[PDB]
């Protein structure tokens, strides 16, 4: 869809938007190999959908945490 | 120590579970047609369940719009299956004793 | 608003089409000529290309042969879903249209069964539709995890691929088929095992739905062609041809072979309508020839389409098995003609309604030479 | 296209007309009037089939084209 | 973040169906409407709805006929094919105003 | 009179031979379920298994034709006894 | 935490008492009762209409229908009770093998709003509420014959 | 030639050479290269390895007989009457030998596979033959007559077939196109591409 649920836009629709353009600035007679070319901005949609390396940084900083207030 | 990550492990069990529990529930129980069908509605009540999650989750409206529909054409469904089931019913010879238990 | 009124004219027809045949329902019409040619009408507005052509070429033959303006109405619903189906984007698009196909599919096998019929009619309809549900719901889960994990519904998935698979009719979901199809009238057996398939086939070519895997054909090729060997009914041999051919056709398609794939369908379509609506024990022998693709008949282009995309992929397992179970199902073919001319005296009901089925054979012999082009 | 359409969309009107005759029963001369429909309308379909694959014979010439082969003049001659 | 504000009575809506294509022709009319599109019918586009209201009324009669209410099936198939083939010209003439369609004519006949 | 294909067997042995096939039947829908089930399953599992030999996959399908039982033969060799 | 926790736990129990019950019309209350429990579930995600939704749909009207049905078609069906030891500790474990380590996503919370959801419905969206409106239509002139 | 008069066909002359002329300008190829795994899997250097990687082939098409039959039995069985003996009891030896059976049968095929091409040191139809007829030896130990010999021809031949039909055949028939002009005849003049036509996108499912 894209919309939003109270109004706008979906909370990471203009960042799946941004590499739909980079697919469309591509130039590669298939689409795996645009996709392989915009690789980074599909990195960039799915950080923003599951924020996973936030949440690997936080699992580290945490367990640091916990090692040092152990010792 | 997130609670959401905790409650969203617990979400997830409980949505599969649920979902497995109507689509094989009444044929591992061996049931009659009736409980088969409302096993699966509790089944297409969980995917559109899982849908609304979803649309929640993305702030996105597409879950709820397939979820109406899954509402509408699961009642749908129902409805013309539980026809069928009286019809097949009222046609039952007299030999035939537990005619709705297909699976016996 | 002018994109809109495309899709509005055919809603506005269909409802109008509708009061009027309700408001002059009478037993002086019971078969509905003028509704029949009024819905044939309305049906030309959804034509758009050559695939939306033949659907409307093949729904407005279905519509010949039913009776009534209710199983008229429902075709028309089964043709709006269709076309539906072909113009689907996204996982909504698929579900809602299929599953409203399935309604129809229901309707129609219901209304079509007599009182002395209807204890199987309907065991085979709930037979179906609890198997459609499993599939259905499986779908949505699977769908609705995709969404979940993408945030985008994509209608290149392997979700959607399964699905469509249960929709053909090949590998391990073809069970519906031969249950359902066995119990229900000829004619609506004819036409939901061809119209649905035309929409299947467009949205896996256009939608780019297509699996490395070669298993389900080749199982689908091998399960029909025995299954048809080993079957005494005859109901079950000219279902069980259909899954092989339907096997080899996905084989076939997910190659890139669309153009191959929409010939094949309508060829299958006309080869079907004089087998399945017997009347004269020679256009069911020339039905049946055509089935078997034998060459002097149209049948023999649809089957030759196949057999040379086959030969370009060069995948020496599947050419191999097609010999194979091809002539496995030509000794079920060979069954069918030897139950006709060769076995005991045959009598069979006077039901003089051939509609389009001496053009149908017709179009069988004639059109072999017209078509060489293609192969 | 093909040179021979209309012949053959004759004849073959004919053969339905037979065909029609034959399978109801009633002898190849019977009913007069299909034979002339059929004729007609077979002809005139064989003609209609042959310039609508003529026409898609040209679309696809186009397309190759702006896809990149590289057709020639006679190539482009082939496809009337 | 915070909630953007909504005003109820002016929510941005769109129709569900769009042409995704820039005018190649110019643009007489950005947004006509039925009347104006109705009005820039061709004269042989009309002379088709003719032909075909014609048609259907001869056939609509025929099959009609048999189920003993002829008249009532050709006047609604009548008036059905009419109404079909108008909505096509109008669609074709609207996107011929709007620029998506060859408009050498159009654009002759009212400046 | 014309001369005729011995049949093997006696004739009430072999009509009782035949009689063991006319037991109680299931329904098919029973297995059905069960197939179209984890046939959906399966297909989703396939795409993620390892890519075999052609050798190794023809041998896989002639084992599992040899080792496939005909419903047929089940029904009548079926005894509820321990 | 506590109210979210327990009512997505409770749903699992209400599932399995559904098809354990031996009696059709005592799975329809436990189904009823588990139509309930989606409704508070999904007050917890920030829906407000959509948990109506599903109860006026399904509690309201279905379980109706089908309760209609179950009295019209009344078998004698409290025959035996099979539910072993066995058996019931082979589809607990069945569950557990189906529902283990899926991916989990984070609990989420989405205020939803109907001046948007009928905008879209009737405007953006208006494709499916009439495709919809044709199946309901279908299925009326269908069951009713 | 089409006459009586001399031999049919043509000769071609070993000593000229014809250079390679590439069938397009800009080739792109929608067909991916086999995966590391699949690579992995065909190393029969150790046939250890070998037959650990390649018997879950065998043991699921056994599972899913022995599933199959178990499914059969206790379909038939009633539930209403109650059973003195134990379900489980009587169906899990159906499952467990149509497993033990099938793994038993696979890893046979596949270690005299590799022990074979091994000691001779290079790939060869001999080794599928010698393995299938080796599997087929251990199927019809206690067998009647016929199939002591039925069974190694067919176990033997198997290997034969995947062999002809899986490898040989895609190598052999590699170059042809279809488009353009006729692999071994560029000199005719046919349309040339600038690029092939790419039918389908590479598949990912
Ligand atoms: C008169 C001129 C006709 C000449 C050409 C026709 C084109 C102009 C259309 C003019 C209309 C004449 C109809 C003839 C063709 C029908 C096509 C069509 O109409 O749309 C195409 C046309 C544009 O689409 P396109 O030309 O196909 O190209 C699009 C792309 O190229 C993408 O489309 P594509 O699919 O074609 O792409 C190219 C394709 C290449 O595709 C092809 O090469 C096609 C080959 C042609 C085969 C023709 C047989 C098809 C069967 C359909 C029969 C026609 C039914 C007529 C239905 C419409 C009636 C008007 O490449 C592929 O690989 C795709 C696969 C294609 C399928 C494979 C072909 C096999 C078909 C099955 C054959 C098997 C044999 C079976 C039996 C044979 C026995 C002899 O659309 C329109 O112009 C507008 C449509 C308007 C129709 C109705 C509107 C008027 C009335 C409005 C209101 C109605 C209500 C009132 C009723 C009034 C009366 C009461
Ligand atoms: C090939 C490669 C493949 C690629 C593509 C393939 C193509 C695919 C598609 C192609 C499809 C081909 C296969 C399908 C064939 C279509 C089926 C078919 O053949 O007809 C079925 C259908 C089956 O009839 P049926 O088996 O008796 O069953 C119907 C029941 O009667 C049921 O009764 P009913 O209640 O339904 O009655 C309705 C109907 C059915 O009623 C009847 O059929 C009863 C008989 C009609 C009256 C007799 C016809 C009068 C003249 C016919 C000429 C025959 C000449 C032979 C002997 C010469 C006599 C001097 O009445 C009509 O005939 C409606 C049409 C109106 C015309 C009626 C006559 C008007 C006066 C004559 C017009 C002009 C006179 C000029 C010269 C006159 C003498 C030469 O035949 C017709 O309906 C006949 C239609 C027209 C009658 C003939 C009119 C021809 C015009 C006179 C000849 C002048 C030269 C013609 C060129 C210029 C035209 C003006
Ligand atoms: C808990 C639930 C219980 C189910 C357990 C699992 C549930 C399913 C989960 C997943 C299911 C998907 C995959 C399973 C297999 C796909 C089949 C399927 O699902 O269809 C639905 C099927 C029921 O469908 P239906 O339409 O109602 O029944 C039709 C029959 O007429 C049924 O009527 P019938 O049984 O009374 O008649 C059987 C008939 C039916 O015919 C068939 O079975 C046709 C299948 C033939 C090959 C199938 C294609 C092989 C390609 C496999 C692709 C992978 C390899 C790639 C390359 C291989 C190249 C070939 O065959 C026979 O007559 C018995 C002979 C067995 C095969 C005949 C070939 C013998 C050749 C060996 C030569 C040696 C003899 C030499 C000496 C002779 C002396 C002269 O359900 C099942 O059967 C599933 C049971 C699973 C057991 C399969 C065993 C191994 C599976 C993989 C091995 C592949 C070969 C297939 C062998 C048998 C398969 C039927
Ligand atoms: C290039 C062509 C080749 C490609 C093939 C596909 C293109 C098709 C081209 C020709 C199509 C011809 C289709 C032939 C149909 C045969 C005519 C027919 O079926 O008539 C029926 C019609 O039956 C009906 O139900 C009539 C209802 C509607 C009547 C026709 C509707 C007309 C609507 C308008 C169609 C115009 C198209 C609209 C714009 C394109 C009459 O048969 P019955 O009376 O039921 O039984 C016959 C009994 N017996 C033969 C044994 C004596
Ligand atoms: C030749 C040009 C003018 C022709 C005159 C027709 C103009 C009338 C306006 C159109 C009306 C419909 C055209 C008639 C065609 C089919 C009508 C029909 O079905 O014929 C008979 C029965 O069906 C048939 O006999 C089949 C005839 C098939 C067509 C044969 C006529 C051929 C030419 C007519 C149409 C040509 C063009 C029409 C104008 C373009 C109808 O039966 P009834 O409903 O009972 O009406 C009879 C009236 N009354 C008994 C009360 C006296
Ligand atoms: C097979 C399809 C299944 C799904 C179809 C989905 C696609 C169809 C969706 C649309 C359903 C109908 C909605 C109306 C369609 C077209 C829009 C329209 O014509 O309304 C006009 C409204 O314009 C009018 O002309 C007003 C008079 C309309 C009178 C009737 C025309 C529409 C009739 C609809 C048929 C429903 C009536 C009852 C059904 C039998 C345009 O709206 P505005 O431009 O925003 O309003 C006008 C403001 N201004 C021009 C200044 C910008
Ligand atoms: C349809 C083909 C199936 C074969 C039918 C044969 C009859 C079936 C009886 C079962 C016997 C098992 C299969 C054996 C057939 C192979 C022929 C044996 C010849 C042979 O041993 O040489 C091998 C190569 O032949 C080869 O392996 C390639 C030969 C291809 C087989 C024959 C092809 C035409 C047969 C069709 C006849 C009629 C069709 C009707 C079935 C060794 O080669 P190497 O490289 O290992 O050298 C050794 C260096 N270590």
């Amino acid at each position: 869809s894209g919309f939003g649920l109270q109004s706008g836009t979906a909370r990471c629709y203009d960042w799946y938007m941004d590499y739909l353009k980079c697919m469309d600035e591509s130039k590669a007679p298939m689409i795996t190999l645009r996709k392989q070319e915009c690789s980074e901005w599909l990195e960039d949609y799915n950080e923003c959908l599951h924020r996973d390396k936030l949440k690997l940084r936080k699992l580290l900083i945490e367990r640091e945490k916990n090692k040092q207030e152990a010792a | 120590h997130n609670d959401a990550e905790f409650l969203g492990a617990v979400y997830n069990f409980s949505i599969r579970s649920v979902f497995i529990t109507g689509i094989l529930g009444a044929v591992y129980w061996r049931r009659n047609l009736i409980t088969m069908l409302l096993c699966s509605e509790i089944a297409f009540i969980a995917c559109s369940v899982n849908f609304l999650y979803a649309s929640a989750y993305l702030n996105d409206m597409a879950g709820m719009l397939f979820s109406i529909t899954i509402t509408t054409i699961s009642a749908c469904e129902t409805a013309l299956g539980l026809a069928l089931c009286v019809g097949y019913f009222q046609s039952r010879a007299a030999n035939e004793v537990e005619a709705l238990n297909l699976l016996k | 608003m002018w994109e809109n009124l495309w899709y509005l004219d055919i809603l506005i027809n269909v409802l109008i089409i509708t009061i009027f045949g309700l408001i002059s329902c009478s037993s002086s019409a019971t078969k509905s000529y003028d509704l029949k040619g009024c819905f044939i009408i309305s049906m030309v507005g959804g034509v758009y290309d050559i695939p939306s052509a033949i659907l409307w070429c093949l729904a407005s033959l279905s519509i010949l042969n039913f009776n009534g303006f209710f199983a008229s109405l429902f075709l028309v619903f089964t043709w709006i879903s269709n076309l539906f189906a072909m113009q689907s984007l996204n996982f909504l698009g698929i579900y809602l249209a299929f599953e409203m196909q399935s309604l129809c599919l229901l309707v129609l096998g219901k209304i079509t069964a007599n009182e002395n019929q209807r204890w199987f009619a309907y065991r085979g309809l709930l037979k179906y539709l609890v198997l459609s549900l499993i599939a259905g719901s499986i779908f949505i889960f699977h769908a609705s995890s995709s969404y979940l994990q993408s945030g985008v519904m994509i209608s290149d998935s392997l979700v959607t691929y399964v699905f469509l698979l249960f929709k053909l009719g090949v590998a391990p979901f073809h069970m519906y088929t031969l249950e359902l199809f066995s119990v229900v009238s000829r004619h609506v057996a004819f036409v939901f095992s061809t119209l649905p398939k035309l929409s299947v086939l467009y949205l896996i070519s256009n939608s780019n739905i297509g699996s490395e895997c070669v298993w389900w054909g080749l199982i689908s090729l091998w399960l029909g062609s025995i299954s048809q060997y080993q079957s005494v009914f005859v109901r079950s041999i000219l279902l069980y041809s259909s899954v092989a051919e339907i096997g080899l056709v996905l084989l076939v398609l997910q190659e890139g072979f669309s153009w191959e794939a929409f010939s094949w369908v309508s060829i299958y379509f006309l080869s079907l309508s004089g087998v399945w609506h017997a009347n004269s024990k020679f256009v069911s022998a020339i039905s049946v020839a055509s089935i078997a693709g034998l060459p002097p008949f149209l049948g023999f282009i649809g089957k030759a389409q196949i057999l040379k995309s086959l030969v370009s992929i060069n995948l020496g397992i599947l050419i191999f098995s097609s010999i194979l179970a091809a002539t496995i199902s030509f000794i079920g073919y060979l069954r069918l003609i030897r139950l006709m001319y060769l076995v005991s005296p045959v009598k069979w009901k006077n039901n003089k309604d051939s509609s389009f089925i001496n053009w149908s054979t017709w179009m069988l012999t004639v059109g072999t030479l017209p078509m060489v082009y293609s192969v | 296209g093909w040179e021979y359409a209309g012949t053959y969309g004759a004849l073959c009107g004919m053969v339905y007309a037979i065909g029609s005759n034959v399978i109801s029963g009633r002898a190849w001369f019977r009913r007069p009037w299909v034979h002339v429909t059929s004729v007609t309308l077979s002809y005139l379909g064989s003609k209609l089939l042959d310039e609508v694959q003529d026409t898609y014979y040209l679309e696809h010439l186009k397309r190759v084209e702006r896809k990149g082969l590289q057709v020639t003049e006679e190539h482009k001659k082939l496809f009337s | 973040t915070w909630p953007k504000p909504i005003n109820p009575y002016d929510v941005p809506s769109s129709p569900a169906y769009h042409r995704l294509q820039e005018p190649s022709y110019p643009v007489i009319d950005k947004d006509p409407d039925f009347w104006t599109a109705v009005s820039n019918v061709r004269k042989e586009e009309w002379g088709t709805t003719a032909a075909v209201a014609a048609g259907t009324f001869v056939m609509g009669y025929y099959l009609g006929a048999k189920g003993h209410t002829g008249k009532a099936s050709a006047y609604f198939t009548s008036f059905l094919a009419t109404k079909s083939i108008t909505l096509y010209h109008a669609y074709n003439s609207a996107d011929r105003l709007m620029g998506f369609k060859e408009n050498s004519r159009e654009v002759v006949k009212n400046v | 009179d014309e001369p005729k294909h011995q049949i093997p067997g006696n004739a009430l042995d072999n009509w009782a031979f035949l009689r063991t096939y006319a037991k109680p039947l299931p329904d098919m829908i029973h297995y059905y379920y069960y197939v179209y089930l984890f046939g959906f399953f399966f297909v989703y599992k396939v795409a993620d298994f390892p890519e075999y030999s052609p050798r190794v996959l023809v041998m896989a399908a002639l084992i599992g034709s040899l080792f496939y039982v005909r419903r047929d033969w089940v029904h009548r060799e079926f005894k509820d006894s321990p | 935490m506590l109210l979210i926790y327990i009512m997505l736990s409770n749903i699992v129990v209400l599932a399995l008492s559904v098809v354990l019950t031996s009696s059709p019309f005592m799975a329809l209350m436990y189904s009823i009762l588990l139509y309930l429990n989606v409704q508070t579930i999904l007050w917890s995600l920030g829906y407000d209409f959509m948990a109506l939704i599903y109860a006026l749909v399904y509690v309201g009207a279905l379980a109706v229908l089908f309760l209609f049905v179950v009295m019209m078609v009344r078998i004698q069906v409290s025959t035996l009770s099979t539910k072993t030891i066995q058996s019931v500790l082979s589809w607990l474990a069945i569950i557990l093998i189906f529902s283990y380590g899926d991916v989990s996503f984070s609990f989420p919370c989405g205020a939803e709003s109907l001046l948007n959801f009928g905008t879209q419905l009737y405007s953006s969206c208006s494709d499916l509420t009439l495709l919809n409106s044709l199946a309901l239509t279908i299925a009326l002139f269908g069951s009713l014959v | 030639t089409f006459n009586y008069v001399i031999p049919y066909g043509g000769s071609s002359s070993y000593t000229i050479n014809n250079e390679p002329v590439k069938a397009e300008e800009v080739t792109v190829d929608f067909s991916k290269e086999p995966s590391a795994s699949s690579l992995k899997l065909a190393d029969k250097s150790d046939w250890i390895a070998y037959t650990f990687n390649n018997v879950p082939l065998m043991a699921t098409v056994g599972l899913l007989a022995g599933a199959h039959e178990a499914f059969l039995h206790y379909e038939r069985t009633p539930i209403y009457g109650k059973r003195t003996y134990n379900i489980i009891k009587k169906l899990a030896p159906i499952v467990i030998n149509k497993t033990a059976y099938a793994t038993l049968l696979g890893a046979i095929f596949c270690a005299t596979d590799a022990l074979y091409e091994n000691y001779s040191g290079k790939k060869s139809y001999t080794s599928g033959m010698v393995a299938g007829a080796a599997t087929g030896a251990v199927f019809a130990i206690g067998r009647p007559l016929p199939q002591p010999l039925v069974w190694p021809l067919v176990f033997a031949a198997a290997p034969v077939i995947a062999d002809l039909f899986g490898e040989v055949y895609p190598e052999s028939m590699k170059s042809a196109r279809g488009y353009g002009t006729p692999y071994g005849f560029e000199n005719l003049d046919d349309a040339v591409p600038t690029r092939n036509p790419i039918r389908r996108n590479p598949h990912h499912y």
